[PDB]
């Protein structure tokens, strides 16, 4: 008659927070006889022990919630993967609530994992919302991390799968190095100016140095980055009038913890209901029987449909990912934040504030400018196309036809023979 | 095991060029990759003897 | 090195025949100091996992790691996985769910398995499809996870084939299906190759709709990847006889020969590694407690007693052992095929009926069609090494070639026909709309009879 | 053209040994009476006439 | 007349052997020649096979 809820907190008055909301959580659901305990457990610098000492404690407590809600970390490969892991061998859900890597959002290697914040890859759907703002259809894609990469491209195509159209230029390589500038000047030389960023900070900090340096944050430049794209050095390095993203209420931890424990208590009481209870066994010694109703509670899980939160409609998709999601879409002003958007799931509106680009006017910039020097490559033809060498430096001898029509040649460029 | 293209589409495909003025041959595996524009010139085929 | 290789096993897989595993092995020692640390475990929790790499890696710096697993758990190579990212250790996965396949590795991570992907999986049934002239097919995808790659990876492949294959729009699920919304999609089904990417529980509803609807007919096809073909003893009763696997289980070549490849790729790299760098041996020393020189990038170059046995950029086999089974009418998945370098094998190159699939399928459409070579009539002619597919007024066919007159055995070469009677039965099977069974006859010419023997 | 063509390939398969790099290489060719015939757009052979 | 060949229901249909000879029929025109409480399950089984 007890459920047991495993957490990863440090500081003591969001515990007392947590706990608050455990005792809360039993206000409104009658005077049945559940009875709802949290474990919280502490820091250690390590990451082995740490996930020794977490998973044996969820082992001997036998919870059936895992959260982790450790955003300022210092260590920046932010992994309660082990933890999620040791809950996958049993099929139990950790719900991850800080970190938005796309690693995650396999399921197959995350077969117990569910989280209430999306990867940045639907961010893209909101630049693709751009592009039902604004009427924009070449884009240039830059991504660093690889993890996500295929991912990217993956939403990317998903994206364009409806307007049937493509992506002009595409890039991925090992984040670390500093002479991606030839890219840049080759995507320069390109019609379009709409970039696209998918990186860490450092990346991003280094493409602002190498758009600094090259001047290519000019006049018609399409810049359009993300949350991580806006901390840091990165921010520093930044031009003004650059569109970037917020996530509204994305580190304010102490309303996500209450919306967490209210989405894990109506998931336990409907679970409650139904028939085929299990329990975690003692799998630290001499269990290595699997908890048969992990696709199950899985299953309860899917279907689970919210109406309270200062969020707002939280709900999980095939991904379990989140729906309806309040974004917005913030201005660098003279190296100040400004609002120039708001978001509901499906559909974008500029705020009171005006729009002012690094170029020129405040409407949008067509950045879409044909190439008036057309690169015009053809094969030796031997009636048609008639090639002669030079007389004494780069000329060409005006020599003038029978027919009085002077032969208006021109410098073309060409290897001699064969490659052998 | 993968498809790729060379010569005057292996260079036009990878954007290094930007419009083949040439005399292509209009054919139906062509038309599926890019598109094509009017024919300037109309002629057939011939055998070449001494 | 320090080697150190446990097994989690259920048979009785003894331990002295690892020791006997070092001796005669590399007898050719650039290492001057090689030892193997034996080890047999009976839990399969990873508590135990941690346990004994904190003793082995603690046991005088053991570099290398070899499990092979006998359960169905996929998330103990996770979790070697991570252990190899902490502890930068390079760690084989062997057998069971120390071989099930994952989907993207880490930098941080030096795991690596002894098997075969989904993708090359894909590639080979594809190979099969496109021997056979099976280019009108479907493709149904369920909401299991890693489909959007699978076909991405089709698309790709299609659109690098000399096939240009005759695909039907992808029937996609949502959830657990309803029979309304999903029977419209399932009822524009008209073709004969349907391909399948879901868990074993889905297939067994998938197919159960699928003779509720009435397609397993002797026409229609069903082919499934290894992942929901699990255990060789439990087959549900709902499969149908024929039903077409590829899965790397190969039972000629047992752990043992594995782990001695694995060990043999180990002391490659380190022989290898030795040769450039000299500081080598460097590991942690113990897990309590708050590198340049890897092997993750190094091993990509290797081969063991002319096994290609090279390693990809992913972490897997470039060249795997892929085996083709099949489903018999005694409900056992039959052995057939087995796959080379690049090339693919076929030891049953006639391809078997199976045309009843249940008790209650009268089915008789069928036709056996032999002919005899003449130039004028049957142009008979190889296949194209361009695109090792028959042109489209080519038809394919078999011949029975013996090896020599020593033996009885042959091999029945498959070529490409076209000509004067190839062009009749095409139209025939235009005009009556059957199916036919083409070879040629081995015996000899047309026809005489010996003693009441023609 | 001609691989498309599911009747010519016997022409397919004869004339893969013999090749040329370019045009003026086949004129060359069969200006030294070497070639017997080539396959060619019409008004250029026309002009070489 | 291009006549197709005649597909003879024979009970209440499980929509399992009927559904094969239904994904037959490549005409245009359709015939169908049954009762008024029948015809409702026709329809309905063929606004379901599209
Ligand atoms: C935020 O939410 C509101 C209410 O759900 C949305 O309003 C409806 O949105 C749909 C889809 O765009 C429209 O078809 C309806 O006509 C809208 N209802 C109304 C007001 O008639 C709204 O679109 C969302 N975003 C905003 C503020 O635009
Ligand atoms: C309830 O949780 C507390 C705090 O984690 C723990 O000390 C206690 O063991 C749990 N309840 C029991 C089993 O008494
Ligand atoms: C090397 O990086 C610098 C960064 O400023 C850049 O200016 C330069 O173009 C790069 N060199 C190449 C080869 O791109
Ligand atoms: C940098 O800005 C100057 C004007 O201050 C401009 O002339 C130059 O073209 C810019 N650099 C490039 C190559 O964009
Ligand atoms: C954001 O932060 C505050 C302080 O933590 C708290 O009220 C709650 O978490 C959020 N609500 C707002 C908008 O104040
Ligand atoms: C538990 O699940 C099984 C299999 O679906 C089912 O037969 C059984 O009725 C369930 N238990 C109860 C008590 O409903
Ligand atoms: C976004 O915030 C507004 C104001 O709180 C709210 O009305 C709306 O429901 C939110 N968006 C969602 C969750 O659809
Ligand atoms: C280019 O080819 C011409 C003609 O054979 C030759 O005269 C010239 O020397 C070549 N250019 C080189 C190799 O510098
Ligand atoms: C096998 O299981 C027993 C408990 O029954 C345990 O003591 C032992 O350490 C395990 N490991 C071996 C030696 O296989
Ligand atoms: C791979 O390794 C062998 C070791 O002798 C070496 O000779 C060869 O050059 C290397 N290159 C290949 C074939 O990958
Ligand atoms: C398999 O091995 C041979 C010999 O090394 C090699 O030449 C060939 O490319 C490989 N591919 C085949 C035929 O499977
Ligand atoms: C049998 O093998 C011998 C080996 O020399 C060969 O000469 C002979 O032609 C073979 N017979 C046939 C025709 O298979
Ligand atoms: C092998 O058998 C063939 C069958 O036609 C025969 O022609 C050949 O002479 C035989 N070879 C010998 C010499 O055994």
């Amino acid at each position: 008659k007890i459920v047991n809820i495993g957490a990863v907190l440090s500081t003591r008055k969001h515990e007392q927070m947590f706990r608050e909301a455990v005792n809360q959580a039993n206000k409104r659901h009658g005077s049945w006889k559940i009875q709802l305990n949290a474990t919280s457990v502490t820091h250690k610098p390590n990451a082995i022990q740490m996930a020794l000492s977490v998973c044996e404690d969820l082992i001997s407590s036998q919870v059936y919630a895992i959260l982790v809600s450790h955003p300022p970390t210092p260590n920046d490969h932010f992994t309660p993967t082990p933890v999620s892991y040791t809950a996958g061998f049993y099929r139990i859900p950790v719900l991850g609530l800080t970190t938005r890597m796309s690693i995650y959002s396999d399921k197959s290697i995350h077969l117990s994992f569910l989280r209430t914040v999306p990867p940045y890859s639907h961010q893209s759907s909101v630049w693709f919302e751009m592009m039902r703002v604004y009427n924009w259809n070449h884009i240039i894609l830059l991504v660093s991390d690889d993890h996500e990469g295929r991912a990217a491209q993956k939403r990317l195509e998903t994206l364009l799968e409806e307007r049937e159209s493509k992506a002009e230029k595409v890039l991925q390589f090992d984040p670390g190095t500093k002479n991606v500038t030839a890219l840049l000047m080759e995507a320069r030389e390109l019609e379009a100016r709409v970039i696209i960023l998918s990186a860490s900070e450092d990346d991003a900090a280094t493409v602002y140095r190498a758009a600094a340096m090259l001047n290519m944050t000019g006049s018609g430049y399409v810049w359009l980055v993300g949350e991580r794209e806006i901390s840091g050095n990165a921010l520093r390095y930044a031009p003004d009038g650059i569109i970037g993203l917020q996530l509204i209420n994305g580190k304010n931890e102490s309303a996500h913890i209450s919306d967490a424990v209210g989405v894990v208590a109506q998931a336990v009481h409907e679970l409650l209901e139904k028939e085929n209870i299990t329990d975690p066994p003692r799998g630290c010694v001499g269990n290595t029987n699997i908890w048969k109703t992990g696709p199950l509670f899985k299953r309860v899980l899917m279907s689970s449909k919210y109406a309270d939160g200062v969020t707002g409609r939280v709900e999980f998709n095939e991904d379990g990912d989140r729906k309806f999601a309040n974004y917005s879409i913030m201005n660098l002003q003279n190296r100040k934040l400004v609002q120039v958007g708001i978001y509901n799931g499906t559909h974008v509106i500029p705020n009171d504030r005006k729009i002012i680009w690094p170029g020129g006017e405040t409407e949008k910039p067509r950045g879409y400018q044909m190439s008036t020097r057309l690169k015009i490559v053809t094969i030796h033809q031997e009636p048609f196309v008639y090639v002669k060498p030079t007389m004494s430096d780069g000329t060409c001898k005006e020599e003038f036809t029978v027919n009085g029509d002077p032969v208006k040649k021109v410098i073309c460029t060409g290897p001699n023979d064969t490659s052998p | 095991n993968k498809k790729e293209w060379n010569g005057m589409m292996g260079e036009l495909l990878s954007g290094q060029a930007d419009m083949i003025v040439a005399p292509l041959t209009i054919n139906n595996e062509r038309a599926q990759y890019i598109e094509f524009s009017k024919p300037f010139k109309y002629q057939g085929l011939t055998i070449l003897v001494k | 090195l320090n080697i150190a290789v446990l097994l989690g096993h259920s048979h009785d897989v003894t331990e002295r025949e690892l020791r006997n595993l070092w001796g005669p092995e590399q007898a050719t020692g650039l290492p001057l100091d090689v030892n193997v640390v034996a080890l047999l475990m009976n839990r399969t929790d990873p508590k135990s996992l941690i346990t004994h790499v904190c003793d082995l890696m603690s046991g005088a710096r053991i570099h290398g790691l070899v499990f092979g697993d006998d359960t169905d758990q996929e998330a103990v190579a996770q979790m070697l996985d991570f252990i190899s990212s902490q502890t930068f250790i390079p760690i084989l996965g062997i057998h069971g769910g120390a071989s099930m396949i994952m989907a993207d590795k880490d930098p941080t991570s030096t795991f690596f398995q002894f098997g075969a992907s989904i993708q090359q999986q894909a590639t080979v049934m594809l190979k099969i499809m496109q021997d056979y002239d099976w280019h009108v097919f479907s493709l149904v995808t369920t909401i299991f996870p890693g489909y959007r790659d699978f076909i991405s990876f089709i698309k790709t492949t299609v659109d690098n084939s000399f096939v240009g294959w005759d695909m039907q729009n992808v029937i996609t699920l949502d959830t657990s299906f309803e029979d309304a919304k999903t029977q419209v999609q399932l009822k524009k089904i008209h073709s004969s190759v349907i391909l399948l990417y879901c868990s074993k529980d889905e297939a067994v509803l998938i197919l159960s709709e699928a003779r509720s609807l009435g397609l397993t007919g002797y026409d229609f096809f069903w082919i499934v990847p290894s992942l929901v073909s699990g255990n060789t003893e439990l087959i549900p009763k709902e499969f149908p006889s024929g039903l077409i696997s590829v899965s790397y289980d190969d039972w000629d070549y047992s752990l043992e020969a594995r782990v001695r490849d694995g060990l043999g790729i180990l002391t490659t790299a380190a022989s290898s590694m030795l040769e450039k760098f000299s500081y080598i041996p460097e590991a942690k020393a113990s897990c309590y407690g708050q590198p340049l020189h890897t092997l993750h990038q190094f091993m990509v170059n290797v081969t063991w007693d002319g096994k290609d046995l090279s390693f990809t950029e992913e972490g897997y086999q470039v060249h795997p052992r892929l085996v083709v089974i099949v489903l018999n009418k005694d409900r056992e998945w039959e052995k057939v095929g087995k796959w080379e370098n690049q090339t693919l094998s076929l030891r049953h190159a006639v391809w078997p009926r199976y045309k009843s699939f249940s008790d209650c399928e009268p089915d008789d459409n069928h036709l056996s069609i032999v002919t005899l070579e003449e130039a004028p009539f049957v142009i008979v002619e190889d296949i194209d090494p361009l695109t090792e597919t028959c042109v489209r007024n080519t038809v394919p066919c078999r011949k029975f070639v013996k090896i020599n007159n020593s033996t009885n055995e042959g091999m029945n070469v498959k070529k490409c026909c076209k000509g004067f009677c190839i062009d009749i039965l095409k139209k025939l099977s235009r005009t009556v709309k059957f199916t036919y069974d083409l070879y040629l006859v081995t015996n000899g010419k047309h026809g005489k009879k010996v003693n009441n023997v023609w | 053209y001609f691989r498309r063509q599911v009747e010519l390939s016997t022409m397919y398969r004869h004339m893969e040994k013999h090749n040329y790099e370019s045009a003026a290489e086949a004129i060359q060719a069969v200006r030294d009476n070497k070639l017997h015939a080539f396959i060619w757009d019409s008004a250029v052979l026309e002009f070489e006439a």
